[PDB]
């Protein structure tokens, strides 16, 4: 959370494993894996997306057989600020792997080319 | 703790869900009793119980309401408030019998410049008074059971005069705790206060309480959650402040007996 | 060295 | 690292052996040993919950 | 400890019988097959049995390279209007029929795959010209890596994809690959879809092929002639042979009885009469 | 047994349900493997599973069909056939993943004067052939998944010629086991035969079978139950005999992972 | 002694929690990444983990020949001007 | 001078080994053993001067 | 600590200089390696080194810049940024060779009513792209 | 002779 010290808020961060309607309302997102983040001195909050898959490994491309589900964020209460305070701000998000995370089958990337 | 642990900063984790808070005022365990499954020595229905465990014992967030200078208070019943929540509600309507404890987490943040105080009360058998002076005990099932939207308290008793087609609903007067007893004493029930300068949440861990080991969840509510403004909402010099209140409740150690076809209740 | 089956 | 095993000799001209050394790190690179096991057909031929005694009535 | 090359059981000598033991009588409704041997219904002599089931072990039944595809490439004159043909093949055992029928005696399998490549070339025009010895590049492009759009574009760099540069007229190329499935076994049959159609979404959006799992299951092989264009055009074929080494199989199945029609279990009208005429009381 | 116990007389009890039979032909445990929960050594999704136990592992009776001289056969898929059965179906649509074994009990009685024989086959990954000769692998989800009504076999392949709006359904030819292989060999799959003079039921105990430890129940069926008349129905000298066939299936050792909001599939 | 082909850590079963320990709350300004595992924010089962990082070791990531150049040469007729 | 090591066997048909002999004097000529070690990510993931306890406030 | 010690309140002292802070977010030691002198086992030039110690290993404050709504970012290189700082810079220009570690302390205070976030990155061999 | 890893 990058708003001011005077800004408060509760947000809901969600992970819904695949197979149902992708959550568009807090009502749905609540029902899946989630964290309710209370903004304060510990500036950041972490949600762990646990390995939940039918296959033992997923593909590194879009694939419906090995789909992973839905990450989403909602307002739990609302951002509240006093007067003389910015009413808008930014949050920044980060991703990283847990210690149980692995990859295999080495391959060339599409993220670089050499036309001509 | 000299490693940083605080009374005010808590994390609760049930099922696939986590709640974090940085402005708590400890948490309450009603009557000092943590929730528990039904013991063989106290058992009554003889069939194998279903215990859905993490699929039902997880944090369900209800619809958020809004606290304003005119708010008189809000109420919900358990298990009624949760009847439509995932596999808990399903387990509830499929079985004759069920029992459950609950972690209740009420959420309300504001700013160091706002003020106000909510009394959050967990009441066993929270029987509320009706709107009529021609017929006692006549609040209909549908009106007694709002589901997750809950109900509200009123500062005034307006008796239902339509004798042809009575409203048949509650008329819960706030300084009377909606039941003919003074609100100032509701503190003898398990409670916490959300006083905006001190904390932004209330957390009540509730055991299954009843004169029986297990009962009809569809016919009877074990607990009532009542939230009233002990000191009114106020902010800066604004005349119409508003801050949201969110309820999140998790069933705990819940088990069900008497499986049959599903109950399909008349709710409207 | 050697395994013998 | 040499593996020495016996051949089952069909047409004849003691035990004759043959030698095998794996040249690669990946077990996938290896030849097939053909040192395989047989099993009883029971899971397909007798999948009944109560053990069948062939001299007895199959139905009793 | 009973092994595939062990001799089967000896026939034991058995004499006349008159009792309440009824081996011949049984009841197939139970789902079991009567475990009988000749000494149960006739008089037998003693035979010391030498025969073994060594060649019908799963490994032995499969221990053969089977052709699964024929890839075509060329290297034309630089003056041609048409592009230089490079080849792209989706890896599968279902483009041909024989190894397919053998694997489908079973529902699931695990194996290490041995691929062997036979390459042949020829002249196409009644020229009187030449080409020099060719080098082929067989590139594995796994699902997600960039597929070649041109015989000479950047993807043939292969910094991370595995490639074989095969020289014409040398011994046929060969590599091995471990069990690479994303499941605990390869599924020869998948009774399902890769998408659930949701009500709240359009039918088109929820649609997928019956019995198909991952659209690009195993990626592709891309083959090219590395030599530059030659005045005389040469055409080549790369025949791919598949052998399943170190194999395990599960859940037996009746073999394919009517002609294959696509990668699924579908059948074509007009092919559904495998059996021939034979009279009940005719030997 | 000299105390009376017979091969033919069985009682199976799962949850609040019991099946009795006095004309059984033993019972089958597919591949000799009894159903089991997923072991830690083979586990894959890391979240706490839900195991609903007696609320889902009980005998659900499907709709009864009728066997006549013209019947060519019937089929169902699992778990599809059970998708709407009590708390099992609910647990299925609420979770990304699920696995289950099953006791299948097929019921069909008649009289000592009737005759006929049903082959009852449990097939892993029972992929059935489509109705088209213009497009392979095109049976739509809705048609692949009849739910509890199941589908039927046909003695004739009639290809769908409406290319504008294709039927997009199966066309399972009976002597070809609906999948291009000869019916006479379906006995290599776990089976029993209901031959009216001998027995009046089939009982197959099925383990969870799959190339994975757990999978999408909504996307994939693990087993197919196929029932075909090996010898036709016949009675006295009546030309139109009919006897009913009833399916009762119980899920066993079933567990579910990946809880979220409920799946709401497009089934028609 | 932990090697590239060793299996990664087992998931340990973990139950419900209500305490002052706050794994989910953190502060990325410090420059550190929160070392969390699923049992920190959800209930887990016990899983015996078999997967390994063998193919993403530096050696394995690079263990491939990559084209770095294409050199052109010829041998012409002796009569050529070039 | 033969080096004998075990393979990690993936698909199966005891320990299977493989053999390696270096034919040249220069270590540069040798194949890659792929016998590599893993290490903790800490120098990149936790480079803070004061040890982080994940259950505790990162800031106190 | 129950005697008051905090993650947020630090004092660093090098040479004749001290930095105090009451709103720190711990501190970072790049790649977990504290700075060190060159070891004999890794040495290369054979001449006696000069180690100026406190005369060069002390806090030099650079020119202050200003962060506004239009700021896109700033960069410096080391040792370049310090080339003109006291006896460090002198030691640098007098010798063919030199090596050094660094404590970098970036300072920026505001109020409980302001907001914004600076990413402060230490990059080894920070080669930047040209204008052409 | 032999080293065994
Ligand atoms: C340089 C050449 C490298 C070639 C590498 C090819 C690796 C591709 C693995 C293919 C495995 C094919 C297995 C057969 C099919 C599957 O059994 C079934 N359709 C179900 O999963
Ligand atoms: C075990 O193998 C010890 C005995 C070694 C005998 C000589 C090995 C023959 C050449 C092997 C080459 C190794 C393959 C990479
Ligand atoms: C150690 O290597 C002693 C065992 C030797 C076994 C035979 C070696 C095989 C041929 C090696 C040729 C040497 C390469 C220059």
């Amino acid at each position: 959370f990058c708003g001011s010290m005077m800004a408060t808020g509760k947000l809901l961060v969600s992970y819904a494993p695949p197979g149902a309607d992708p959550p568009k309302k807090r009502k749905e997102a609540m029902l899946g894996t989630h964290v309710i983040w209370d903004i304060g001195l510990q500036s950041s909050c972490t949600m762990v997306v646990p390995w939940i898959s039918n296959t033992t490994y997923r593909q590194t491309i879009d694939d419906s057989f090995t789909e992973g589900g839905y990450i989403s964020v909602f307002y739990q209460t609302r951002i509240v600020v006093p007067l003389s305070t910015p009413r808008e701000m930014d949050i920044l998000g980060f991703v990283s792997a847990c210690n149980d995370f692995s990859v295999r089958l080495l391959r060339d990337t599409t993220h670089i080319e050499q036309k001509a | 703790e000299a490693c940083g642990y605080s009374d005010r900063v808590l994390q609760l984790t049930l099922g696939n869900s986590t709640i974090t808070t940085q402005e708590a005022a400890n948490s309450v365990v009603a009557y000092g009793r943590w929730p528990e499954y039904l013991r063989d020595s106290e058992a009554n229905p003889v069939d194998q119980p279903t215990e859905p465990d993490v699929a039902a014992c997880r944090f369900y967030t209800l619809d958020t309401v809004s606290w304003t200078k005119e708010s008189r208070g809000w109420w919900w019943k358990l298990p009624d408030a949760l009847r439509d929540m995932g596999l808990f509600g399903q387990n509830m309507y499929y079985h004759y019998l069920g029992r459950s404890g609950y972690t209740v987490h009420v959420q309300c943040n504001a700013s160091k410049f706002h003020q106000g105080a909510l009394g959050v009360f967990a009441v066993p058998e929270m029987c509320l008074a009706g709107d009529s002076n021609t017929t006692t005990m006549h609040t209909s099932y549908q009106n007694a059971n709002p589901g997750e939207k809950g109900g509200t308290f009123t500062g005034t008793f307006t008796p239902d005069n339509n004798q042809t087609s009575p409203a048949r609903r509650f008329c819960p007067v706030d300084y009377l705790l909606g039941n003919g007893t003074l609100l100032g004493n509701a503190f003898v029930f398990p409670h916490q206060i959300i006083n905006l300068r001190t904390n932004n949440c209330a957390t009540l861990v509730l055991p299954y309480v009843n004169s029986l080991s297990i009962d009809s969840m569809v016919k009877h509510n074990n607990w009532g959650i009542a939230i009233l403004p002990l000191a009114p909402l106020n902010f800066a010099s604004e005349s119409s402040p508003e801050i949201p209140i969110t309820l999140t409740i998790a069933p705990m150690c819940c088990e069900f007996n008497g499986l049959r076809n599903i109950t399909l209740p008349r709710l409207q | 060295g050697s395994s013998s089956t | 690292g040499a593996q020495v095993s016996s051949q089952k000799v069909g047409a004849h001209e003691s035990t004759i052996n043959y030698t095998t050394i794996n040249y690669y790190r990946d077990s996938a690179s290896n030849a097939a040993s053909k040192q395989d096991f047989s099993q009883d057909p029971s899971k397909f031929t007798e999948p009944i919950k109560d053990v069948l005694i062939k001299t007895a009535p199959m139905l009793n | 400890a009973a092994t595939s090359r062990d001799a089967l059981p000896n026939t034991e000598a058995s004499g006349p019988t008159h009792s309440k033991e009824i081996p011949a009588l049984t009841a197939v409704e139970t789902g079991a097959t009567n475990p009988l041997v000749p000494s149960d219904t006739v008089q037998t002599r003693h035979v010391v049995q030498h025969r073994s089931r060594s060649e019908s072990s799963i490994e032995s039944f499969f221990a053969r390279g089977a052709c699964v595809t024929i890839m075509t490439v060329d290297n034309p004159a630089s003056t041609t209007n048409k592009d230089k043909l490079f080849a792209v093949w989706k890896i599968t055992y279902k483009d041909t029929v024989q190894l397919r029928r053998k694997l489908e005696f079973f529902t699931y399998s695990r194996f290490d795959m041995e691929l062997t490549f036979v390459v042949t070339a020829n002249f196409t025009e009644t020229n009187n010209g030449h080409a020099l010895n060719q080098v082929y590049q067989i590139m594995y492009v796994p699902p997600g890596a960039p597929v070649p759009e041109k015989w000479d574009d950047y993807t043939w760099q292969t910094s991370s994809n595995p490639s074989i540069f095969y020289t014409y007229g040398t011994a046929p190329a060969r590599i091995s690959v471990p069990y690479v499935g994303i499941s605990n076994a390869y599924s020869h049959f998948y009774d399902g879809f890769s998408k659930v159609p949701l009500k709240d979404q359009s039918a088109a959006l929820g649609d997928s092929l019956y019995g198909a799992a991952s659209l690009n299951d195993f990626g592709i092989l891309a083959v090219r002639v590395v030599n530059d264009h030659n005045p005389t055009k040469v055409t080549s074929k790369i025949r791919v042979y598949l052998k399943p080494k170190h194999i395990r199989v599960w859940c037996p199945r009746p073999p394919r009885a009517v002609a294959y029609y696509g990668p699924g279990v579908d059948y074509k009208d007009g092919t559904l009469t495998p059996l021939s005429t034979k009279d009940l009381t005719t030997y």
